[PDB]
């Protein structure tokens, strides 16, 4: 298991660039793949200014055969740049530029033609962006190995379908090079999933090219497709995706390859206390007058992540919270469940109500804080002189009125108001109108309270100044009953930070989860089988999941927190490092044998 | 890759629908590396909104009859600025650091990835009063607050030329005098009444050329282009005709690069 | 101004070991005189183990002239060490081993004597170590002078009588040196003061030789007046110092250079914050007998090393009295506490001092728990929208832990008037005098007395206040002294924004008055010991007090500020100027013609 | 600008809290500090992001507030006349400030007083 | 060795502010921090007599108090027989707090519940 001359090279559209969840994963990988390749780690990813600068020191050529290889590019009218991207493990990075585009037109598109017969329409930039990128990747590593005395091994690891170009052209041109090509995620499935009524049972049913075709992505499918059939070794992110690939790419996955996030997120139990404690801080400005619910017994649920109503299963969760408020009527209970929809939409500033019901608090707060100081002063004072305080008659006059306007200005008035931000289409908001429908409108009666947040938490935003991280750290419940998420990158988040997530078998993560706990529930994430359900009895089963986790006792609740704190090392890069290592052997066992082979693991 | 910078450009109908699909073809013709992100009213068709979302990458939608719209309430004081108040919305974009706005009746004849070299308001000095500032292309930066202060002057002293040029030029009053980094070379937005009106300069500095600007009531669009001979419908002088070339390379863009995504999407 | 090619050496015995105030001026001296020689600034001191490990930095010489001079001297059998001190300006340093030197202390007395007449005892350390510093930097100015082939003009000033043998020395070798001599403090002076019952008017009585002798302190005296009359210029600290060195050193001081000090010590807010803490140690101090207004309580407080004839505490005792009964008689709400920071021989902190300051912790915490219990139910209250309950916001729970407070604070004995217990209390002047005056801190006593025998310090388990924290609470500081030379104490106290009554005897004293002609409006006022009788002096004090006390709010701020504006004279930027004369008048006095040498004045 | 100058006072303070435990960290074992190392590659991102936000080739504006009506305050009419426009060149910077001075306000958040005895000169050259 | 360790500390925060004052200015005028350069004379010589301070030959004391009788101690006894001084090279260090911990107290400042709180373990066997 030994790469004696091996250089990895994880190529990617995301190397310096956030455009995606991908760039997470590349920064994140970049520390354990350091270790086991050492200096031979080279990233290649395109070239963003505000990206090098921010992100990336440059740098000179460690190897003279490299830098023989970055003098060569600079010449022939490419403006490649080579540095140290300063996250964690300081990997060595490539970052060409897609600018330099001087043939890329009919000559480098061209040759993609004869050589794969494949074509990219004018009109779309990510195709086209990928042809150069792709080109020049399978340039920069050609003439690398060329220039070099040559490497039987180079592993170059193509970690998107806009990478996957490269791919193509390297075993094509019939480079030595090993190529791993790794699909986060399938192009036709996120189009197919919502776009088609029943995406996931008829996955075999589905005649890809005619749907391809329907959507005007076909060139892109088959820049996938062809990435994964050139690949010695193809790899995809979970088992619901190797599903997905197995039927829309028609190839099986090798090898599946979790993706993984960091350790360091983290007695450490203040976070959950202080967090429900700024939240609760919320929930007593947003709901001013209307302050029936014990606010020690409220637990708080919350769905974060991209806005997909369909995707990430909003219509379930709200669905299903209209069930567990007809539960928690219909059965008395003193605990009431807030449920935050923190997915960004676009909108306009706090809503007016939102907005004043937050500054009611801060008067309500700083009233009290100025009357208890006052009660401090003449308490200390009357025990000082040796009396007793005499407490009718330590509040004096002023503060009395100032009480007085504190308490009018929290008059019940209406209803609070369900979302935070007032919505550019209040009317249409996919959520708005389940909510409305559902029957959850921060009644009285209810007790089941929705706030819906349209804006990515932040440090910057005057109401609920919170940190996702903080958020999710405070919240008791994550639930994402997601549909189509081919990683759940937001579910992993709150399991890292043991908050208990609701997972899917549609989820990657949910079904990460399954193969590696036995049970789900015991451990504190739930999964939700809605692969093998109809969505009205998986609406049912969330149902009786929330149920089951608003009738917790509370050390029981405290226990399952601490053993999803447990879960963490399943999706660590330390264990999840196995399955990568694997798939890199792979691609030196599968071509050119001869010089390395490795048994199975 | 420069997720952070953006061309705009606002659609109120399909007939600048087609000015949109040919500026955004042009953009990408001289290889910008910046996003196009239109803005498109209610009132572009659902077909048309599909061929403008395949060229341009986020047609963000604004509308100023929702009330929910953010310019709904100055609406309902100037009635007569729907489209300016639309156009105004191209502040909101706060995903982006910085912006280029153009007007859907300009077309691009060479790279001009340096205007974003430029700052706030950099805007080709107005033919006619060269105190001003032709908003057909001003580099911009998105903001809430700018944007909330541009619809504050919308209420309160409204648009001498009831339009974004006047809207633009009393808030940034200060182009005129300030700084001579923020005007920008007549030739990024070159108005073809300049071609007409001073036909002189333009054979000297025209050449150079990097932005057309179609102005006066007759856009490009709304010409006839016979492929088979490359001339449109000459009329008596117009001033886009000043120049054969300009609103030829109109016309042949759009026949070349639009038809094709136009007819697949149902035009 | 032609100083390129002066050298200055400024001969000290506290250049390195702090054995007094000298160090502090030298140490504060270093950064001004730093600006004016360059690098031509040394600081020849003695050496100290302790010194050099600590706060001397070992360097080698900067210019090759020293590199052969310390060679020589170190292989002559003697021990030379040069270093930056680690100081404010880096001074150079010098260091000569006055306990290596000791070989040759025999030969050096037989060269004292037939030079300067002056044997020094075989008992005295601090005089045969001075011969040995002295004899040891005659040398090494020799030595530089002989070693630096382009002969420079060294200016030498000497700081003290420990230094004296060195001017001596230097001036009959006929070293080609401008010395200048100061006398920090007559060496008579203190003997006289104590001992004599008028030493003051008596000055020109007194014959220093007759005196002297009879103090078996003769040879120390010799030196010192050796080395006045011998010194190209003789400065003195303080105008008042310059009397006594008229009449007894008997060379009139050519000119008066002030130990002013660095302005590092550098406001209302931090007026008000030490104010409070003061205020709580009063509050727990006085257990129970908290019967005075503690807003319109004035602090005076006395410090510096326990003299009770040469800081004049006496006076300030009595002028208490005078003013408890001042204060008394007419109609007061002001009462004054008089804190005397003092050393004295503690054993440890008073039970009942302990105790009381216990009591103020004990209520401090009794009323914040139940502060902060009612602010939480009066937020609870606020939320609901009922105004509060007054009589219900505090429990039974609350109402039990106030009560065993009020328990605590009941007192019969009044408050203790020393804070530590000593170790010998019949003999303490202080104590003895607190006790004759009557002011035993009870009930009906205007002006309240805490001795606090241990120096003020962040260590001090009852009060963890530095010295400066505390003197920037108190109001007033009253230093009556009879003989200081340069209170460093009031100084101390001016810098800071604190108004500070001095005495006509003391140099800080002497200097404002010739510094500021109405020195009443500036806080500095002057007690005038010197033309009047002691008696007299006390009740001028009592009027300064009284006045002081008979103050409204805001024309005490006046004052106080004022003082401020006054630091600025005592800073060395401007105290500089005095010593810059002393060494060009040096200069001037010895070998005129060359470069500039002449005097402005 | 007011914003920027927050975010590095706030940026320099957290860069000086690392090193000040960094330094201590250091003095603690009997080293002078490698300067080198005090930085850690976390803060020179943060710090990267910092000098990229100062980055500006426009001068400051003249006015501190926008202005209602622009065109006709004399003011500004006059100092665009004068030719005082904030430019690099320029040793005169004027900044005019249209509201009475107050505590409430975001900048220069000191009453007329205070304001006043900051100020090295006052003109007052009334007709 | 707590006023040492006060000294560092303060030696730390001077040095710390004087950073903070040149980043500060640094960063606003657009450049990244000169190291090396950051560090005035004084500031060196300030930490030269800090990393002075923190310098000790014998093994940092086993008794916080001086006790009364030491030979008496039952602990401080076996703390010696058991080979425990608190040399470099053991990795077991005994600090015998005589005092009942009390918050007054200079060294330890914390009451005796918050230093229990921060213990990771309490042995406590007991016949």
């Amino acid at each position: 298991f030994d790469l004696e001359n091996a250089v990895l090279f994880e190529v990617a559209w995301e190397v310096a660039n956030k455009v995606g969840g991908i760039y997470t994963v590349l920064q994140t990988k970049a520390k354990v793949t350091g270790d086991e390749w050492g200096d031979n780690y080279f990233l290649v990813g395109p070239y963003t200014e505000q990206g090098v600068r921010t992100q990336v020191e440059l740098l000179e050529a460690p190897t003279p055969a490299l830098k023989r290889t970055l003098d060569s590019m600079n010449s022939k009218g490419c403006k490649v740049y080579f540095g140290r991207w300063l996250i964690e493990g300081g990997p060595l990075v490539v970052l060409l530029d897609v600018g330099a585009s001087a043939w890329a037109l009919e000559r480098w598109k061209g040759e993609l033609w004869d050589t794969c017969n494949i074509g990219v329409p004018w009109y779309d930039r990510e195709a086209n962006d990928a042809v150069l990128f792709g080109f020049l990747t399978t340039w920069f590593l050609g003439e690398f190995l060329a220039q070099s005395e040559e490497k039987p091994h180079v592993v170059a690891h193509f970690h998107e379908w806009l990478a996957g170009v490269g791919l193509c052209l390297c075993r094509a041109r019939r480079l030595p090079v090993a190529t791993i090509f790794t699909t986060h995620a399938t192009l036709l499935g996120r189009y197919l999933c919502a776009g088609a009524v029943d995406f996931y049972n008829n996955l075999e049913n589905f005649n890809v090219d005619k749907e391809a075709g329907e959507r005007q992505i076909y060139h892109r499918y088959c820049m996938e497709r062809a990435a994964a059939h050139c690949a010695h070794v193809f790899t995809t992110v979970s088992q619901i995706t190797a599903i997905e690939a197995q039927h829309l790419l028609k190839r099986k996955p090798d090898i599946v390859t979790p993706n993984g996030l960091n350790v360091k997120k983290f007695e450490f139990q203040n976070l959950h206390a202080q967090s429900k404690a700024r939240i609760q801080e919320f929930v007593r400005g947003h709901f001013y007058g209307h302050l029936d619910f014990n606010l020690d017994k409220t637990l708080y649920f919350f769905i974060a992540g991209r806005y997909e109503f369909s995707n990430k299963g909003a219509d379930v969760f709200l669905e299903a919270l209209a069930r567990l408020n007809y539960l928690l009527r219909v059965n008395g209970s003193e605990q009431t469940v807030v449920a935050f929809f923190i997915m960004p939409a676009r909108t306009n500033n706090f809503n007016v109500e939102t907005l004043k019901g937050q500054a009611v608090r801060k008067q309500l707060w700083d009233t009290a804080n100025t009357v208890k100081e006052k009660f401090g002063r003449k308490l200390y004072e009357s025990l000082l002189v040796g009396s007793l305080p005499d407490m009718n008659k330590m509040l004096d006059k002023e503060d009395f009125t100032m009480m007085k306007r504190a308490i009018f200005a929290t008059q019940r008035q209406s209803f609070p108001p369900v979302c935070t931000h007032n919505m550019l289409d209040d009317s249409s908001d996919p959520i708005l109108t389940t909510i409305r429908r559902i029957g959850l409108f921060n009644s009285s009666a209810d007790r089941v309270k929705v706030i819906f947040h349209p804006e990515f938490l932040s440090s910057t935003s005057p109401l609920l100044p919170v940190d996702y991280e903080e958020f999710v750290r405070g919240c008791h419940l994550g639930v994402f009953p997601s549909y189509y998420e081919p990683w759940g990158y937001t579910p992993a988040e709150c399991t890292v930070m043991g908050i208990p997530s609701i997972s899917t078998n549609l989820s990657g993560f949910g079904c990460f989860m399954e193969e590696h706990i036995a049970d789900p529930s015991a451990y504190g994430i739930y999964i939700l089988d809605r692969r093998f359900r109809s969505l009205d009895d998986s609406c049912s089963q969330l149902t009786s999941f929330l149920y089951s986790f608003c009738q917790q006792s509370r050390r029981q609740r405290i226990i399952q927190r601490n053993r999803t704190e447990r879960l963490s090392d399943l999706l660590d890069w330390k264990y999840l490092g196995r399955y990568y290592m694997s798939a890199r052997h792979m691609a030196l066992s599968k071509a050119f044998p001869e010089h390395f082979t490795y048994e199975p693991n | 890759p420069m997720t952070d910078q953006a061309f705009v450009t606002l659609t109120t109908n399909d007939a600048y629908a087609k000015g949109a699909l040919v500026l955004g073809s042009s953009l990408k013709q001289h290889r910008t590396t910046r996003r196009l992100v239109v803005l498109a009213t209610p009132q572009v068709s659902d077909s048309m909104r599909k061929v403008l979302e395949t060229v341009f990458d986020e047609v963000i939608m604004v509308d100023v009859l929702d009330s929910g719209d953010s310019a709904h309430l100055t609406l309902m004081k100037r009635p007569e600025l729907g489209v300016t108040l639309t156009k105004l919305h191209c502040w909101s974009l706060t995903q982006y650091s910085k912006c280029v706005f153009m007007d859907a009746d300009t077309l691009v004849l060479a790279n001009i990835d340096d205007l974003f070299d430029r700052e706030e308001l950099s805007a080709a000095p107005d033919p006619g009063w060269p105190d001003c500032f032709n908003s057909g292309v001003f580099v911009y930066q998105p903001s809430v607050e700018t944007y909330n202060q541009l619809l504050h002057l919308a209420s309160e002293q409204g648009s001498f030329d009831g339009g974004d040029q006047g809207i633009l030029n009393t808030f940034f009053s200060s182009w005129a005098t300030t700084d001579i980094r923020k005007h920008l070379p007549f030739i990024y937005n070159l108005s073809s009444i300049s071609i007409f009106s001073y036909l002189p300069a333009f054979k000297v500095f025209g050449a150079s050329a990097k932005v057309v600007h179609f102005l006066g009531r007759v856009k490009p669009w709304n010409y006839t282009y016979d492929p088979k001979t490359k001339s449109v419908k000459s009329e008596a002088h117009d001033p886009n005709m000043t120049h054969p070339e300009f609103l030829i390379l109109w016309w042949n863009i759009f026949t070349t690069n639009v038809l094709p995504l136009l007819q697949q999407f149902g035009l």
